[PDB]
């Protein structure tokens, strides 16, 4: 399974 | 970084000849991961080699199997020939049963 | 005993040429199970095992979704890399990220990552705890701030200890099979004259599964470490593994030496003498 989305890049 | 590729070349199974085999070629710890690998048939470059997906280890650096079937005879030599930016000429390989 | 969920994407610009190529590949343990290519045609998350094609549409679409999202903030962040150390945009870089995490026998969490490198080196690594991270330099503590600020650890902490260990936990079953073996090596030993004086002993491991193995030279029964010669452990590409150490031995001392296995494949250590 695939972590969910994430935004807040570098 | 910069990381020179480790080289090697051998075959999936011990060598038979006239039984059909693999050639492999596994190139790892190198970095970037841009890079050419050819699978040579007594100096020519064999034609639909694949590859495994493009992967990496703990250190980062980046590892890839090329491998082809192929039926070993007594006569017929192999070797791996790779390009990367870290090499000042195409660093070739031969296949050799004891290694 | 004890399994592992990895995840390894790698994205790498190409200035001029369009957007930046990004590959992803899962493994279970020393099995890889699926792969997203950017360049490709499917568009899709892909099965790269047997056990994983009994998978419904629900799962190759949300999967598919979650990668292509990763590929796009991978996207932005090579530019945002950019900018933070000022660097040309006529120059490649690479950009690779690792998550997943590490289970015991009874299938219960035991370690979980999530980390960066930013052309090679370390950028940004969460923290064993998951709750802090390691900025290497100066443009990743700026990253770290952010990401302190946006409760980006908690929500990485609680994929790790809830999805990541399910995702597992259901693999290791579906392809119970398959990655709940273990493949013992087959070992044997190879002789070879250099000159008249001395002679190359060889020490093989065929046909083991998983990858993690040890092969040690003993002579009289002493270690020969900065004697040994070892290559990196190969896949074979059938799903197995190989490796081989060779020691250079005086002519008539052969019989000296012993050579040392140990494989979780392998209930106690061998013990191979020519």
């Amino acid at each position: 399974l695939y972590a969910s989305p994430q935004l807040e890049g570098f | 970084i910069q990381r020179t590729p480790k080289i090697q070349v051998y075959s999936r199974h011990p060598a038979e000849n006239g039984k059909s085999n693999f050639l492999n070629c596994y190139v790892s710890g190198f970095h970037p991961s841009d890079i050419e690998v050819d699978l040579l048939k007594n100096g020519e470059r064999i034609e639909k080699v694949e590859h495994s997906d493009l992967s990496f280890s703990k250190d980062w650096s980046f590892y890839l199997l090329y491998y082809t079937e192929f039926t070993p005879t007594e006569k017929d030599e192999y070797a791996c020939r790779v390009n990367h930016v870290t090499l000042s000429q195409p660093k070739i390989v031969k296949w050799d049963r004891d290694m | 005993g004890s399994h592992s969920m990895r995840y390894f994407s790698t994205s790498v610009s190409r200035p001029g040429r369009g957007e930046p190529r990004f590959i992803a590949v899962g493994y279970v343990d020393d099995t890889q199970f699926v792969r997203f290519d950017s360049d490709a045609a499917s568009q899709r998350m892909e099965p790269r095992a047997p056990w994983i094609e009994q998978e419904g549409p629900e799962y190759w679409d949300e999967e598919t979704g979650k990668v292509k999202a990763h590929s796009q903030t991978d996207r932005e962040n090579l530019r945002i890399a950019l900018r933070y150390y000022n660097q040309s945009e006529a120059g490649s870089h690479t950009l690779q990220m690792m998550f997943g995490c590490d289970v015991g026998s009874d299938g219960r969490f035991l370690r979980g990552y999530h980390q960066y490198a930013y052309d090679g080196k370390d950028y940004i690594a969460l923290k064993e705890d998951l709750r802090s991270w390691t900025a290497a330099d100066m443009a990743a503590q700026i990253t770290k701030r952010k990401w302190e600020a946006a409760h980006v650890a908690e929500q990485q902490r609680a994929y790790l200890e809830g999805t990541c260990v399910d995702g597992l936990r259901r693999y290791l079953e579906n392809g119970k099979e398959t990655l709940q073996r273990t493949d013992p090596p087959k070992t044997h030993m190879t002789h070879h004259p250099i000159s008249d004086h001395e002679a190359t002993l060889r020490c093989w491991a065929l046909g083991f599964y998983p990858a993690e193995i040890t092969l040690t030279w003993q002579r009289d029964g002493e270690d020969q470490t900065q004697d040994t010669e070892l290559v990196e452990t190969r896949p074979a590409g059938d799903g197995t593994f190989q490796k081989w150490a060779a020691v250079v031995v005086p002519s008539g001392e052969e019989q000296r030496y012993t050579c040392h296995v140990q494989h979780e494949g392998l209930p106690k250590p061998l013990t191979l003498r020519w």
